[PDB]
Parts: structure tokens; sequence; C-alpha cells
RNA sequence: AGCGUGUGCCUACCCUACGCCGGCAGGCGCGGGUAACCCGUUGAACCCCAUUCGUGAUGGGGAUCGGGGAUUGCAAUUAUUCCCCAUGAACGAGGAAUUCCCAGUAAGUGCGGGUCAUAAGCUUGCGUUGAUUAAGUCCCUGCCCUUUGUACACACCGCCCG
């Protein structure tokens, strides 16, 4: 494994609870509270889950030149129920997004890139590519 | 697959259409094993080449209905690919020789036709063609499956296992035989 | 597994125990869903349940979290009375009290007679919308 | 009709019922158990995961929409 | 107005603040407090001018007795908004065709005059 | 002088016409022509816009 | 993913990626772009999927109303609109009737353009997912083909007896 080698959800999974045993990511005293998106109907289940928005994130951005929050609103942003009119896209929250960003800096997994958008960093390449390798390498099923 | 082209893993080899004349709108593989009942199919232009259709896409094909589940492919194919598997839980077989077996009983051998009769309009006994047989069966089936999962627990693969099932040895527990019987009662009088 | 409650009280509701915590509290007046979800886990319980399990403890947290919610780390925009006015609050209005505020509102601005009360009195409409086809039955 | 209530916890002699009962059937789903017993359809759920165990189940697919079990693996 | 008790008795606090400590500031700091709406209005507003009304408002204040009401003020801005400076006047706030008058009670606060004018009458299915 | 006289014309349907015939209604306004659709019906041919499907 | 779109404009003004603050709504600082250069490998949405729910008008549905946040405008009160909470309706399949349709067609599904300061439940295309079903005929309906009848000819929505 490359992590294009690993699925997205296993690759996601192992990648979000590695950084829970570590401990140490930060994180908006809310995210008990909040929504994660306007479009949103209840906040997120596993209350556990900003990991796991890291991980996807993380993920995201190693695959792709540099990318921004505007456009993870819009990634998390779905389709929200306007009642008597039709549905339409609504990129999700900002905050969360920003944070994460700010975030995984913290730990260097990403870093502001040149022309504005934040890339995956050779210390953050270096990390999932690793996590990456003990994912594939667990088994086969 | 190389070996032989099963289905989504099952084979097409030693399924027979147990019925004559109903040989051949059901369409297996006197070669045509796929792999998926999913295919670009342009069966429309002609009036028969529906017929060279696969029985079991035509079979999915009928499954995505009501305003809401038109054009729900993905989800038939998921449907009858799980249908399978339960019918082959319950009986071995071929779940595909199941399938063949329920459409093969169901169509309507005679039927009635809505006669001008002048007055009090009479109803006349005609026999059925088989594109019309098999046509017919699929609906009947689908429109069992589908009116018996609403407002139940189960889900279509089982209620349409469940259908299949019961109209591959025609139990009449099925909503379609029950059906293909009452037509078929109307056609008798009638003449 | 275990068992018990059915059927259980709180602040002056009575909230069906089969039904699970987040939407059996949906009963209360002032509990929306959206509510009722942030309450609870604020309130430090297994998600994974039904009203009518759960400990007396539990349910005393939830109350005393849903009536001081500021103070628990919901934020104010999540709340029904924002800016009071009579007070200059924020407030999250609950229970028999929703009802009653509602009257008070109404009053309110039917004393000072403006439109809006003037067409609450009636029984019509006060948002910008048309009356000439719909609201009739 | 068809009006469904259901048991949504656990009463012991319940807890029997299920290991003593679903070795039974060949097909169990949330349904089955649900009308079979008069399970929650939530508390089926909970007991398809745990008969999973070391099975009284065994899995032929979950998928995500549907688990679909089999009788245990008897003669 | 003026002294224990005499004429005090209808209190009204608006947003915690308080109408004795309402009625004394800036029509800035009291905007700055909630109402959202009305102060949005105001500023925008601004450059301001409704000014000559304020004055028209202030003078008949003067000239009303020592008991009472008095005379009233007229105007055509339904859009603006109700604040401490303007509480006990009398205002003729039309609507089409009439000016109907209307005390301002310290409960308005932040409300536009528009809402208590109302334009268009009831209507009529039987009769 | 008379600075009584007019109220904001910057937008809406009021802030502008058909170069062609004043009419402030049913207005072409995309790229950049501004003619009322009437009128653009009339001169679509000498403006360069021919019928093709 | 696709048709399309933009400022530097007949007279006031653009599309907007990216940093920060805010739960949101949004606020704020930048910097490019007369564009096949930039917004935008339009990283859309259905959908697919690992969970929850469990057949309860319930978590289906989002009406009505209350309070509150913000955006457009000089001015929004008669809500321009949007959000946040709350209040959480009818509706659990539709009688008499009746529209439209043959292959990328019906249907689901998002997007862009026109209106436009602001405002889409609209119209007007576009791609995406994509069937069932006649494969014909003149019965009803509509219109034109002969032959025929006609006191009709403002033509049957027409002109005959007490």
């Amino acid at each position: 494994v490359t992590v294009k080698d690993v699925n997205q959800q296993e690759f996601v999974r192992a990648l979000a609870a590695f950084l829970k045993k570590s401990g140490k990511l930060k994180v908006p005293e809310w995210v008990d509270t909040v929504k994660l998106a306007k479009h949103k109907e209840l906040a997120p289940y596993d209350e556990n889950w900003f990991y796991t928005r890291a991980a996807s994130t993380a993920r995201h951005l190693y695959l792709r030149g540099g990318a921004g929050v505007g456009s993870m609103t819009k990634i998390y942003g779905g389709r929200q129920r306007n009642g008597v009119m039709p549905s339409h896209f609504s990129r999700g929250s900002k905050s969360v997004a920003r944070r994460v960003l700010q975030a995984l800096e913290g730990l260097k997994m990403v870093e502001k890139d040149q022309d504005w958008g934040r890339k995956l960093t050779p210390q953050g390449q270096r990390d999932l590519d690793r996590i990456a390798g003990q994912v594939a390498a667990a088994k086969k099923k | 697959t190389p070996d032989i082209k099963l289905f989504g893993k099952w084979s097409t080899d030693d399924v027979q259409i147990n019925d004559i004349s109903l040989q051949d709108y059901i369409a297996v593989k006197e070669k045509y094993a796929k792999y998926l009942p999913h295919s670009a199919g342009r069966y429309a232009a002609k009036r028969f080449r529906k017929a060279q259709c696969p029985i079991v896409e035509r079979l999915t094909n009928s499954m995505m209905m009501h305003g809401r589940n038109n054009g729900k492919k993905l989800m038939t194919v998921r449907i009858v690919k799980h249908a399978f598997e339960i019918i082959h839980l319950l009986t071995g077989e071929n779940p595909l020789q199941v399938l063949v077996n329920a459409i093969i009983n169901s169509g309507p051998r005679e039927d009635s036709t809505r006669i001008g009769r002048a007055g009090t309009v009479r109803r006349q006994a005609v026999d059925v063609s088989p594109l019309r047989r098999v046509n017919q069966a699929i609906w009947l089936l689908c429109t069992g499956a589908r009116e018996a999962a609403f407002r139940n627990i189960k889900t279509i693969a089982e209620c349409l296992a469940d259908e299949l099932i019961n109209a591959a040895k025609g139990s009449s527990n099925s909503y379609a035989i029950k059906k293909k019987d009452e037509l078929e009662r109307v056609a008798k009088s009638n003449r | 597994p275990e068992k018990f409650q059915h059927i259980l009280r709180v602040l002056n509701t009575n909230i069906d125990g089969r039904r699970k915590i987040a939407f059996a509290i949906t009963a209360i007046k002032g509990v929306g869903r959206r509510y009722a979800h942030v309450v609870l886990r604020k309130a430090d319980i297994d998600l994974t349940k039904r009203a009518g399990e759960l400990t007396e403890d539990e349910v005393e947290r939830v109350i005393t979290i849903m009536q001081n919610p500021r103070q628990y780390k919901i934020p104010d925009w999540f709340l029904n009375r924002q800016k009071d006015v009579k007070d200059g609050k924020y407030s999250q209005v609950l229970a028999n009290g929703l009802d009653n505020k509602l009257r008070e509102d109404l009053e309110r601005l039917k004393k000072i007679r403006a439109h809006r009360g003037l067409r609450h009195f009636w029984g019509l409409r006060v948002r910008g919308q048309h009356t000439k086809t719909t609201g009739r039955r | 009709r068809d009006k469904l209530n259901n048991l949504v916890l656990f009463d012991k002699a319940t807890y029997d019922k299920l290991c003593k009962e679903v070795p039974n059937y060949k097909l169990i789903t949330p349904a089955v158990v649900s009308e079979r017993l008069k399970i929650r359809g939530s508390l089926a759920r909970a007991a398809l995961q745990e008969l999973l165990s070391k099975g009284l189940i065994k899995l032929v697919s979950k998928h995500r929409a549907q688990v679909i079990y089999t009788r245990n693996t008897k003669g | 107005v003026e002294q224990k008790k005499k004429r005090t008795f209808r209190k009204f606090t608006y947003r915690g603040v308080d109408l004795d400590q309402l009625l004394d500031m800036s029509y800035e700091q009291l905007m700055q407090l909630y109402s959202a709406r009305q102060r949005r209005r105001l500023s925008r507003g601004l450059r301001r001018k409704q000014h000559s009304l304020l004055k028209r408002l202030r003078k008949a204040k003067k000239e009303a007795p020592p008991m009472e009401k008095p005379e009233v003020v007229k105007t055509h801005l339904r859009d603006m908004i109700i604040l401490p400076e303007m509480v006990g006047s009398m205002v003729g706030v039309y609507n089409g065709k009439t000016f109907n008058q209307v005390e301002i009670k310290p409960e308005m606060i932040g409300h536009y005059l528009g809402e208590f004018s109302i334009t268009y009458k009831p209507v009529k299915h039987g009769r | 002088q008379q600075l009584y006289w007019s109220h904001p014309r910057k937008f809406g349907q009021g802030s502008r016409s058909c170069r062609v015939c004043s009419n402030r209604h049913g207005l072409i306004r995309k790229y950049g022509l501004n003619m009322c659709r009437q009128c653009f019906r009339q001169y679509a041919k000498d403006i360069g816009f021919i019928k093709l499907d």
C-alpha cells in the first residue's frame, strides 16, 4: 500500500482510531453540540466523530494538490430539504473543517500550500503511508 | 469466470425450461450466461427483441416500480442478487431455476378479453400467447412481492424469495398464483 | 436486559418510557428533536437505548441541563428565546411554560394593538401571505 | 389492522426463548425475530449481533440493508 | 413623572436594562442592545433624518399641559423603529388613507411604527 | 434646483428600459443588449442573431 | 459530470478560489480573471456504502405559529430572502373525471441560464441514474380521403310540429 492501495472505509476507519490513541489532536471544546452542516438533521451519532473527519480530510488532501474549507463544506454538504421547495446542495460547516485543518497542522500532517489551499506534508505523507500498510497487513477477508 | 460463465455465482447450464412453448422467451443462456442483471440493453426498438433479454434482468427491471423506484436498477440488481441467495438457502437448487419455474407456472394459459357483446358486454375466452404469459408472470410475481413487502418488516429480497419459491412449486400461497388462477377461471366461463 | 419503568413524568409532562430517550423527551413542549438530542449528549447517557430504561439519577441530570442549557456548552443559538427583551435574555422556554410565553407574546402586541396582534385576534395570518385563496375550511 | 406492539427490554424468560428457539428457524432476520417473539426491532437487532456471538446463527449476507441469517450449522 | 411613585408605576425593563436606565442613554447605547433589525435600520437610516420628527415629538411633549396626553405628531415613516427616546409620545401613523393615533408604551420597543397602524381591513365572507 | 423630483433609480425594473423603445417590461439584459423582447424579435437579424434550430 | 456564466458595462458595478472569526446564517482580509488562462481535472446530486431506526403520521411529513440571529436596499412594516430554536397540521394512496407518452423514452435526480438590487415552489435547457409497455389500429376522440344524404351555408354550436 500507497494510501491509494487501501479501501477508503477501512483506511479512514483505521487512521481515525490511530489518531484517537495518539491522544493529541485538539478540539473546539464544542463537538458535543455541533451539527456539522446546516443541512444536517441531527449531529453525529458518534460524538467521537471528530477523529473520523480528521482522518477523512487527511486522506482527502494527500490525494490532491491542495484543498480548502469551502471545498470540504460542500463535500460534507449534502442535500437540504427545502420543505415545500425542491432540495439543493448546502456545503457543510466551515468551523469544523477549519479547525480540522488547523489541528492537523499542529501534528504537521498538512501545511499551508502555495497559492492557497492546504497540502499534505511529507511528514503526513509518511504517516498515512505507514498506517495504510498496517491496514493492508491486517487481513485478507 | 474463465471456467464457466456463472451468475453472480450461479451456473446457467443445466437449467431447463420445464414447459414446452414457454421455452424461449424465457432467456437463460442456450448460451447467454452472464455475470450481472444489468446491461446497456436495447430491447425496445423491435417488438420481439425483449425475448432475447435474460429473464433474470427482465425480472430485475420489473422490480424497480413505482414512481419513486423508477430507474433504480442498482437497487434492483442488489435486491435480485440477495433474493437468489435467499432462495438457494431455502431449497438448494439453482435459484435461477427456481425463478424460471415460478415464471413458467404463473403465466395465465387462458384469459378473457372484453368482447363488445351488445349491451350486456360479455367476455370471450381466448388463449394467451407465450410472450404475454412471460410478461404477465413477471409482473404478477413482482407486484406480488412489492405489495406484500410494503407494510411489513420484511424486505423485498425476502418477499421476492417467498413469492418465487411458493410459485416455483405452485403453493398457491402466492399472490401471483392466486391471481393467475383467477384470470384463468374467468377465461373458462365466458366460453 | 433487566426491565423496568414504562411511563415516567418530567416537569409536568408524561413521557412514554418504551420510546427512545431523545425521541421520548420530545413530547415535552419546547423540546424538539435537535434539543433533546443535544441535551442527552450533554447529560452523559449511553445513547444506544429506551427512556423507560436509565436511572432516576440520569433523569434529573437531563432536566438540570435542559433548564440551564447555557451552563453546559449548549450555545445560545441553539435556544428558543434569545434576546428576551423583558430581561435581555437569552432563555430556553420549556414544558407548560412555552404555552405561557406564547400567550404573553400574543397579548403584548394585542395590548399595543399592532396589526399582527389584531390578526391573531380575528384568527387570520401575520406573516405577509395572501389571504384570498387559502386558509379557507 | 396491523397494529404491532413490541417488548423493548429483555425479560429473562425472553432471553431463554431466544437461544432455545432461533436454532429452530432456517431464516432469521429482524422481521422474523419481531413476529415470532414480540421483540422491538431495535432489540431484534441487538439480538442478531449477539446471536452471531460464536453463532447460534450464521451470516450469508449482512448487506447494509440486510443481514440474512441461516440455521446454525447442524446435520 | 417625577418623585416618589407619583405617576410612575408601569415599570418595564427592556433587555435586562431598566426604563430609568433606558430613558438615560443615547439611542446609540440602546440599539446596541438587542432588537437587531431595528438597530440596523437606524444605522443604515443614519445620516439619519427623522430628525425634524424627533424635534416635533419633544416640542409637543413640552407644550402638553402637565397631566396627560396632548396633541400628537403626524408621520408617514412606517419603517421607523421605536426607541426609548420616543416613549410616552403620540404618533399619527399613516396607513395609506388614515393616520391612526397611537401612544407608544415602553413595551413596543424595537418594534416598527407600521406594526401599530393596520393597513388592511379584516374583510368578509358572509355579511 | 427642485430638490423635489427624484427618488432612487439605481436598480430594479425602474432603473432600465429598451434602448429601442422605453418599455420597462420583458427586457433582454443578457450579453448587454438591453432590448425588450418584442423589439429584439424585430431587430435580431440586424444585430446578428439568426435562426438555425 | 455536462449545457452554460463572468468584471473593467448607456452611467452603477462582477465572477470569486484561498487565511481568519462565528454553531449557523454569515462576517472579515486577500489575490487572479475580457476567460480554452480564472472561479472549475465544474471532485454535483441521485446513487453506492458501514451504521441507526423497526414498521408507531414515528425518525414518514414539514404546515402553521412564537422568539431570536443575519443578508439586499435610503426605506422590508404586509414575512424579499436565509438561518437557529421552538410549536410538529393535514396527509397512512385519492371518487366522478382526466393529461401525456415508444427509446436515453416515461420516471427519479441535481446543475446552469432568463427574471434579478434582493428574492424560485416558475419557466427554460443541460448532464446523471434509467425502466415497464403497443409495435399496432380506426373503437372512442380529432382532422382530412372517397361515395352518399341534407329544408344546412353566420354552415349542427346549423335549420321542424302543435
